[PDB]
C-alpha cells in the first residue's frame, strides 16, 4: 500500500484499486487506512463521498535503481519549464533590466 | 427576454406567447441565435425545455483581469499626453521678450 | 564546514566528514560604517526601486535552471561512476515529490481570486496618478 | 406636496414626514390629506427596517389614529407587510387602489408607478427568505391563481428587484441573490470608469484651450 | 493494556472493550465493583466513543453518518445526540445533514488560511534544493 | 448549406440526438444521408444514435497547437511585465 | 383584559422561541425543519411563518429550502475589505476632478 | 584599493537571488492593501481643501493658507507609488513560481 501511491505522480487512489493491491476486501482496507494515518506511516485524509484516500505525506520508501530513474525524468522536466519561462520572460520588457 | 424570466421553460408555452408556429419552427430560430451566444442556453429536446447557461458571479471567474488590463493602458496613454503637452505654451513663453 | 565523527550507517566504518554549515556575513558596527562609506554602487540586487528588483528576477530564474542541473548530474555519476549511496540525499529529493505544489488545488482557485484583487489595487492607483498630473 | 406631486417620491419622502409635526393648517390640503400621503411616500421609498422606524413607530401617525377610512387602508397595509401576513396584504392592496390612489388627483397620475412598486417590493423581502418555493405556495397564500402569479411576476423580473428565475416544469422559483465579493466588484469598476469619462474629456479640451 | 489503548487513536469498539473486561474489571472492587459503581462501567460507553468521535473527526474530512453509526457500535438517533453535545462544547467542530446521509468535520478556513500554507511550500522546497547542493559537492571529493 | 449550419448550432445544445431526430431536424429524406454526413463529421453511430462527444473534444486538442498563441491567452507573467514598463519607460 | 399584560406576554413568547432556536442549530449544515417542530412544539406551518420573519430582521439570517424541508443558516459571509477602502478613495477622486476643472475655467 | 577586494567587501550571496523566489505570505499583501488605500483617503480630504479656490496673487501667501507646506498632492503620489510599485511585484513572483515549479 504505501509502495503503490509512492510510484505513482498521483498522490490520491481510491479504496477499491487498494482494495486489489492487498488482497483483502474493501471492508477490512478502509480499516488498516485509518491506522494508517495513527501510526504516521502515511497521512491524508479520508473521504467515503468517493471512497477515495487523498495523501499529502507519504514516507520515503528504500532506494533501489528503479525508483532513481523515476528521481531522474522528475527533475529533467521540471528543468524544461524553468528553460523555457526564462527566456520568455527575457525577451518581454527587454529594455528594462537595470 | 423570456429565458431571462423563466429558466426551465417548453417549447410549447414559447410557441402561444409570441404567436410562432410549432415547437419545430421556434426550435430552428433558436439554435442559431444560441451559436452566436446571444441568448445563452442549451436546448433539450429529448426531454422537452430550455435552459439558460448561467454564469452567475464573474469575479469568481477569471473576468475582470482582461477588464484591467485595457484601462490601464488607458490611464498610462493620458499620461504621456499630459506631459507632451504641457511642455508646448513654455517652450513659447521662454523666448518671448519679458519684463 | 566542520569536521563531524559520525557512525557512516551502511556496513561502512566510523567516518571523519566535513559537513556544510551554511554561513552569512556579518560586519561590526565600528567597520560597518566604512564599509558602507567605501561602497556607493547601484548594485545587481538593493531591493531598491521596479527597475532593479526586476533585473534580480531575470536572474533569480537562471539560478535556478543552473542548480537543478546540479542534482541531474549527481544521478549519473552514481551509476556510471559508482559514488557511493548516499540515501540521505535522496530521501531529501522524496520530500521535493511529496510535499510538491499541484493544480486543481483549492489553493489554485484561491490565488486567483488573489490576482484579481492585486490588479483591482493597482488599477485604481494609475487612476489616482492621472488626477495628479492633470493637476 | 410639489415634490408629492411630481414624479421624485424620494424628496416627497422626506419633506412630509417632517410637516406631519410642523404642519400648518393655513392655506393647506388638510391635516388629514397630508397624513395619508406622507405614508404613500414612505412606502415607495424607505426599506421595511427605514418603515418601521419612521412611519409605523412614528408618534404622531399614532396620536391621529384611523378615522377617515383613507388612512384606514394605506394604514393596515404597512403594518401586515411588517408581519409579513401575506392572506391579507393582497386584499388591503385592492382597497388602497380603489379608494386612495385613484380620487386623490396627485395619486391618478402615480398610480401606476405605485401600486407596480409595492408589488416588487412584497415579492422581494418573501424572496429573500427562501431559497426556494413552489408557484402553487407563493400564489395560495396570496390569493391569486398559479396562472396569474406566472404572468405578474415575468412583468417585475426583467427590472430586476425579484431577482429570481422559474423553473416551469419542476415548478420550483429558485431564488438567486449575490452578497458576496462579486458585490464589491460591481460598484467598483462602474465608480471607476465613471471617473475615467470625466478625466477623458475635462484633460483633453484643455490641451486644446 | 488497558490505559494504553484509550490514549491511543485505534479505534476502540465499545462492546468489544466492554466485553473483554466486563468479568475481570467490573467486578474489580471499588471504582466498578460498588453498587452505585456498577453504572459506572454503562458511563464508561460514553467516554470510549468520545475519543474514537475526536480522533475521526481529524482524520476523515468527509464520513457517511450512516458508517459512523456502525464504527462506534451505537443507535443512530443517540449518535446523532451526541454528534451535537461534542459540537456544543465546541471540542470539534462539525455539519450535520439530519437525514443522516453526511456528516461533514469542517474546521473554519478562510482564504488567507489557505494561501499562507501554500507560501510555505514554494519556499520550503527552494532551501532544500539548496542544501543538497553543497552535499553534492562533498560527496565527489570524498570519491 | 442548411444541414452544415443547422449542424455546427446543435453541438452546443446537446451531445447525443436519438436517430430519428437528426434525420428530421436536418431534413434528409434517408437514413443513408444520415449515417453519411455524421462520418465526415467524426461521429461514430453506435447503436442507432450519434456521439457529438468525440470531435468536440479533438477539436479543442488541435487549436491549442498554433502559434500565434502567447499574447492571444496572455500569461500572469505577461501581464505584470507590460505594465511594469509602461511605468519605467 | 389588560393590553400591558398582553404586549409584553407577546414580547415573552417570541424570546423564548429564540434561546430555544439557537440550541438547535449550533451544530448546523442543514437541519430538518421538522425536526424542530418536534422540540419547540410548534406546527410545521408555525415554524415556517416566525422563521421568514426572523430572517428579514437578521438576527440569524439564514435560507428556508421547502424543497427538502431543511434550513441552511449562514454567518459572516465574506467580501472584499481592500475594496472597501477603495470605495472611499474613488468616491474623493470624483469630487477633486470637478473642482479642478473648475480652477481651469481661467484658460477660458 | 583592488577590484577584486571590492568584490569581496560587497560580498555576492546566492540568497539574493532565492530571496526572490520566496513567496512572503498573503496575510501580508491583504494588509499592505488595505492599509494604504485608507491612508491616502484621509489625506484626499485635505486636497480638495487645497483646491477649494488658491489662485489670488503671491505664492507664499497661498502655501500658508491651503497648507501647500509639507504638501498634500504631493504626500498623495508618494504613497500610491511604493504600493503601486510592490503590488506588481507581488503579481509578477507568483506568476512565475506557480508555473516553474509545477
Amino acid at each position: 500500500l504505501i509502495e503503490t501511491v509512492f510510484v505513482k505522480n498521483i498522490r490520491m487512489l481510491s479504496f477499491e484499486d487498494i482494495s486489489k493491491a492487498t488482497h483483502l476486501p474493501k471492508d477490512n482496507v478502509e480499516h488498516l487506512v485509518m491506522r494508517a494515518i495513527s501510526l504516521g506511516l502515511l497521512k491524508g485524509s479520508i473521504d467515503q463521498v468517493n471512497e477515495l484516500v487523498t495523501i499529502s505525506w507519504v514516507q520515503p520508501r528504500i532506494i533501489s535503481g528503479d525508483q532513481i530513474t523515476k528521481m531522474k525524468d522528475r527533475l529533467v522536466e521540471w528543468n524544461d519549464q524553468v528553460e523555457k519561462l526564462g527566456k520568455k520572460m527575457e525577451a518581454r520588457g527587454q529594455s528594462i533590466w537595470v | 427576454i423570456i429565458s431571462l424570466t423563466y429558466k426551465k421553460i417548453s417549447l410549447r408555452d414559447i410557441c402561444l406567447k409570441l404567436n410562432l408556429d410549432s415547437e419545430q419552427t421556434v426550435e430552428y430560430m433558436v439554435s442559431r441565435a444560441i451559436r452566436d451566444g446571444v441568448i445563452e442556453a442549451k436546448i433539450n429536446h429529448e426531454d422537452g425545455f430550455i435552459e439558460t447557461t448561467e454564469l452567475l458571479n464573474i469575479y469568481d471567474s477569471e473576468d475582470p483581469q482582461q477588464v484591467f488590463d485595457e484601462r490601464i493602458k488607458f490611464a498610462n496613454q493620458l499620461h504621456d499626453e499630459y506631459l507632451v503637452s504641457m511642455r508646448y505654451p513654455e517652450d513659447k513663453k521662454t523666448q518671448q521678450n519679458e519684463k | 564546514y566542520v569536521a563531524i565523527e559520525q557512525v557512516k550507517d551502511d556496513g561502512t566504518s566510523t567516518e571523519k566528514t566535513f559537513l556544510h554549515l551554511p554561513c552569512t556575513i556579518e560586519a561590526e558596527e565600528a567597520e560597518e560604517i566604512g564599509v558602507e562609506h567605501l561602497l556607493r554602487d547601484v548594485r545587481d540586487q538593493a531591493a531598491g526601486g521596479l527597475s532593479i528588483r526586476l533585473t534580480n528576477q531575470l536572474k533569480s530564474l537562471k539560478g535556478l535552471q543552473s542548480k537543478l542541473k546540479d542534482v541531474v548530474e549527481y544521478l549519473d555519476k552514481v551509476i556510471n561512476k559508482e559514488l557511493p549511496i548516499n540515501h540521505t540525499i535522496l530521501g531529501k529529493l522524496q520530500d521535493v515529490f511529496n510535499l510538491l505544489p499541484n493544480l486543481g488545488t483549492p489553493d489554485d482557485d484561491e490565488i486567483d481570486v488573489e490576482n484579481h484583487d492585486r490588479i483591482n489595487i493597482s488599477n485604481n492607483l494609475q487612476k489616482a496618478l492621472t488626477v495628479k498630473t492633470n493637476d | 406636496i410639489h415634490c408629492l406631486a411630481v414624479r421624485n417620491f424620494k424628496e416627497a419622502a422626506k419633506l412630509l414626514v417632517d410637516s406631519l409635526a410642523t404642519f400648518t393648517s393655513i392655506e393647506l390640503t388638510s391635516y388629514e390629506s397630508i397624513a395619508t400621503y406622507a405614508s404613500v411616500t414612505g412606502l415607495f421609498t424607505l426599506e421595511r427596517t427605514d418603515l418601521k422606524s419612521k412611519v409605523i413607530d412614528s408618534p404622531e401617525l399614532l396620536s391621529l389614529i384611523s378615522t377617515t377610512a383613507a388612512l384606514q387602508s394605506i394604514s393596515s397595509l404597512t403594518i401586515s407587510l411588517y408581519a409579513s401576513d401575506y392572506a391579507s396584504y393582497f386584499p388591503y392592496l385592492l382597497e388602497t387602489y380603489a379608494n386612495v390612489l385613484i380620487p386623490c388627483k396627485y395619486l391618478n397620475r402615480h398610480a401606476d408607478f405605485f401600486v407596480r412598486e409595492m408589488r416588487r417590493k412584497v415579492y422581494a423581502q418573501l424572496l429573500e427568505s427562501y431559497k426556494t418555493l413552489s408557484l402553487k405556495s407563493m400564489a395560495s397564500a396570496f390569493g391569486v391563481s398559479v396562472a396569474f402569479l406566472d404572468n405578474d411576476l415575468g412583468k417585475f423580473i426583467p427590472n430586476k428587484q425579484l431577482n429570481c428565475v422559474i423553473d416551469r416544469v419542476n415548478g420550483i422559483v429558485e431564488t438567486n441573490r449575490p452578497d458576496n465579493k462579486n458585490a464589491q466588484y460591481h460598484l467598483l469598476v462602474k465608480q471607476g470608469d465613471g471617473l475615467l469619462t470625466k478625466l477623458q474629456k475635462y484633460g483633453a479640451a484643455v490641451r486644446l484651450t | 493494556s488497558l490505559v494504553k489503548l484509550f490514549t491511543t487513536n485505534e479505534l476502540m469498539r465499545w462492546p468489544i472493550v466492554q466485553k473483554t473486561y466486563e468479568p475481570v474489571l467490573n467486578e474489580d472492587d471499588l471504582a466498578f465493583g460498588g453498587e452505585a459503581n456498577k453504572h459506572h462501567w454503562e458511563d464508561l460507553q460514553k467516554r470510549v466513543i468520545e475519543h474514537n468521535l475526536r480522533v475521526i473527526s481529524e482524520y476523515y474530512s468527509r464520513i457517511t453518518l450512516l458508517r459512523l453509526n456502525e464504527l462506534l457500535d451505537l443507535t443512530e438517533s443517540q449518535t446523532e445526540t451526541y454528534i451535537s453535545d461534542l459540537v456544543n462544547q465546541g471540542i470539534i467542530y462539525a455539519k450535520v445533514n439530519r437525514p443522516a446521509k453526511i456528516v461533514n468535520f469542517e474546521k473554519p478556513k478562510n482564504s488567507s488560511q489557505l494561501l499562507n500554507e501554500w507560501s510555505h511550500n514554494v519556499d520550503e522546497l527552494l532551501e532544500h534544493i539548496e542544501t543538497i547542493g553543497h552535499l553534492i559537492t562533498k560527496e565527489e571529493i570524498m570519491h | 448549406a442548411i444541414r452544415d449550419e443547422i449542424a455546427k448550432n446543435t453541438e452546443l445544445s446537446y451531445d447525443f440526438l436519438p436517430l430519428s431526430n437528426i434525420k428530421a431536424l436536418l431534413f434528409f429524406n434517408n437514413e443513408k444521408e444520415t449515417e453519411k454526413f455524421a462520418l465526415e463529421r467524426n461521429w461514430p453511430i453506435v447503436n442507432s444514435k450519434v456521439y457529438f462527444n468525440n470531435q468536440s473534444k479533438e477539436k479543442a486538442d488541435y487549436e491549442d497547437e498554433m502559434m500565434h498563441e502567447e499574447d492571444q491567452k496572455t500569461n500572469i507573467i505577461e501581464k505584470a511585465m507590460d505594465y511594469a514598463i509602461s511605468i519605467e519607460n | 383584559g389588560d393590553e400591558l399584560t398582553r404586549s409584553h406576554f407577546n414580547a415573552l413568547y417570541d424570546t423564548l422561541l429564540e434561546s430555544n432556536l439557537c440550541k438547535i442549530i449550533e451544530p448546523f449544515e442543514c437541519v430538518e425543519i421538522s425536526h424542530i417542530s418536534k422540540i419547540i412544539g410548534l406546527d410545521t406551518q408555525q415554524v415556517e411563518g416566525k422563521l421568514s420573519q426572523m430572517i428579514l430582521d437578521k438576527i440569524f439570517y439564514g435560507v428556508l429550502d421547502q424543497g427538502n424541508g431543511w434550513l441552511y443558516v449562514y454567518e459572516t459571509p465574506n467580501q472584499d475589505a481592500t475594496y472597501d477602502s477603495a470605495l472611499e478613495l474613488v468616491g474623493q477622486l470624483n469630487k477633486v476632478v470637478d473642482q479642478l476643472f473648475e480652477k481651469a475655467s481661467v484658460l477660458y | 584599493k583592488t577590484a577584486k577586494e571590492t568584490k569581496m567587501l560587497m560580498n555576492l550571496h546566492k540568497e539574493q537571488w532565492q530571496s526572490g523566489l520566496k513567496m512572503y505570505d498573503y496575510e501580508e499583501k491583504e494588509e499592505s492593501n488595505l492599509a494604504a488605500t485608507k491612508s491616502m483617503v484621509k489625506i484626499a480630504e485635505q486636497y480638495s481643501k487645497r483646491i477649494e479656490e488658491e489662485k489670488e496673487l503671491t505664492e507664499e501667501e497661498l502655501k500658508t493658507r491651503y497648507v501647500g507646506r509639507q504638501d498634500p498632492k504631493k504626500h498623495l503620489s508618494e504613497t500610491a507609488d511604493e504600493t503601486l510599485e510592490n503590488n506588481i511585484v507581488s503579481v509578477l513572483t507568483a506568476g512565475v513560481n506557480s508555473v516553474a515549479i509545477k
